[PDB]
């Protein structure tokens, strides 16, 4: 489209459109859809612990008579809090009055415009937030970004923690004894009726540089057997299947307001030049059997949804009065945790 | 019962205090305070600037009026947040203050009244 | 172009600082002053009493937020008036200012907040 040229008011030139730049926004744990939501009617909810046990029996002659029983049931109960989102945006004339729109060298911009802006840039936002609380559940506790815990899993549910240990930088070194060690544990203490780890840059490379294992890598570089994943990001990940056990590399990383960089796969007080990983179960196919891995929702403090079912994210929209402008606004209550935590497992490359 | 009678105690105060505060998007009148340590919030309570309830000696240091109901044990308020809450500016109260012995509640009057807060007289 | 790259300028800042202000049928949280001689004025600035950019040492002294893009050899602000707009009080707005060199925000955060202006945490 015809517009002024660069140094002259009488000369005219062709606009293209926009260039967009948006910020890197993985989304690899969400887009699994290993989450259930699970809307609440309060700030508040509840769940009951169940538990039994079996024992073989015993061959007792026919005409005895004499028979078995079995040891009863018990039962426990669990609470949640859960945490609250919020933040506010404006719009004003002063925006839209004689404001060239970029991708056009005449057409004004307009209220509807900004407003699809300002909404996709916190529907962003909220969705970067997501994932950050997402892998923090995944790691076992629900830390908020500045620090605030609000849930430890392994205290609520009496249970501990699990770390397995890779000595890679040993050439001696057994890769299988630890992966037996892993799939065991996961096996015995998942007590139910496929298994992931998102492993770091340095673990994977770790990894991966084993003598020993070497043979198993350089037999998967073929295209056609990687097809047999996306962060959002980066349309290819490394990917290695071993055992039974399959390796995932995840740069995921966002920025605090502060300017503070947090790492998506980290272990609390480890430096980061240590390998480091967290492996867990999949569980996406399950759909609406899916009783591990949920999210719960709540209301907002407006006077018409006090006691309304949860919403993934409420927006509302008000006036300035004398119509000097537009307000938004966005909450969100949520709170996610894993009913299984004991199937959480860390992972380390380096000795004991 | 044994001896008859059982009781299951009374319902808590409710958060009714408020007649009028100044709207704004970031909750301009409120305030948050870390909750103390072996210490229950009920509302109707006056806090001191360091979130302490404020005792006799000590009325013109009075900050803001409490407006959630606090547990101890579950170092938890009755709505399942972490923070307790006070209004410290602009708004409209009814007279229902708590406050601790001995305290004079007109010289707590007038030390909340230099920072926007009115008290409304109310009924029997 | 010759030696390849070519750039034609930047957007100026616009102007949506302004999260809440006390709409009054006369503006009551907004003043205007005569701006001084050859001094470019772009949203975010903080100006003295006097309509002159504050400097090092002259925190104590900070007014008001400027809000209109004026241009100093136009003589005009980008929409046609002869005049600059503050904001003076009864106000939030977003993290956004812009100071001069050696400046310590902090002074000037907290002179202004005496006046009833408070800032909304933002952040990229």
């Amino acid at each position: 489209m015809l517009t002024n040229s660069e140094k002259s008011r009488f000369f005219l030139a062709d606009l293209t459109g926009e260039v967009q730049s948006i910020p890197n926004t993985y989304g690899y744990i969400s887009n699994l859809g290993l989450f259930r939501s699970a809307p609440i009617t309060q700030t508040t909810f509840l769940m009951d612990l169940t538990d039994w046990d079996v024992s073989l029996l015993d061959a007792v002659d026919r005409d005895s008579r004499k028979a078995e029983t079995s040891a009863p049931e018990r039962v426990r109960q669990i609470s949640f809090p859960m945490m609250y989102f919020k933040e506010v945006e404006s719009i004003t004339p002063d925006e839209i009055q004689g404001v060239r729109q970029p991708g056009t060298a005449n057409e004004l911009t307009t209220e509807a415009v900004v407003r699809a802006k300002k909404l996709m840039k916190i529907r962003t936002k909220f969705d970067i937030t997501r994932e950050f609380l997402f892998m923090q559940a995944l790691k076992g506790k629900v830390v908020d970004a500045r620090g605030t815990l609000y849930a430890d899993l392994y205290k609520q549910f009496d249970v501990e923690k699990k770390t397995v240990y890779f000595d890679l930088d040993n050439p001696n070194a057994d890769i299988d004894a630890s992966i037996e060690e892993l799939r065991m544990h996961m096996e015995d203490e998942a007590k139910t009726g496929e298994i992931h780890v998102v492993v770091d840059r340095v673990f994977f490379s770790k990894l991966v540089k084993h003598p020993k294992i070497r043979d198993a890598y350089l037999a998967q570089q073929t295209p056609l057997a990687w097809q047999q994943g996306t962060d959002g990001v980066q349309a290819h990940m490394n990917t290695f299947y071993y055992g039974g056990v399959k390796f995932v590399q995840y740069n995921g990383k966002f920025k605090d307001k502060r300017g503070k960089v947090h790492t998506l796969v980290s272990i609390d007080s480890v430096a980061a030049t240590v390998g480091v990983g967290h492996a867990f179960p999949n569980v996406s196919m399950l759909g609406e059997a899916n009783n591990i891995f949920e999210v719960a929702y709540g209301p907002c403090p407006k006077m018409g949804y006090a006691n309304t079912l949860g919403q993934e994210l409420y927006v509302f929209e008000y006036e300035k009065d004398r119509d000097e402008g537009i307000d938004f606004e966005a909450h969100s209550y949520m709170l996610p945790y894993c009913t299984r935590p004991q199937l959480l497992v860390d992972v380390r490359a380096d000795a004991k | 019962a044994y001896q008859g009678f059982t009781k299951l105690g009374n319902r808590e105060p409710l958060n009714d205090i408020i007649l009028w505060e100044q709207i704004t998007p970031t909750g301009h009148s409120r305030k948050e305070y870390t909750p103390q340590a072996s210490t229950e919030y009920r509302v109707g309570e006056v806090l001191k600037a360091d979130g302490t309830k404020v005792q006799a000696g000590e009325e013109a240091q009075a900050d803001s009026v409490c407006i959630v109901n606090f547990y101890a044990d579950l170092q938890l308020s009755y709505h399942g947040q972490l923070k307790v809450v006070g209004i410290h500016r602009d708004a409209e109260l009814k007279d229902l203050l708590t406050l601790e012995a001995s305290v004079d509640a007109a010289a707590v009057k007038t030390a909340l009244a230099a920072k926007g807060i009115d008290f409304v007289p109310t009924g029997l």
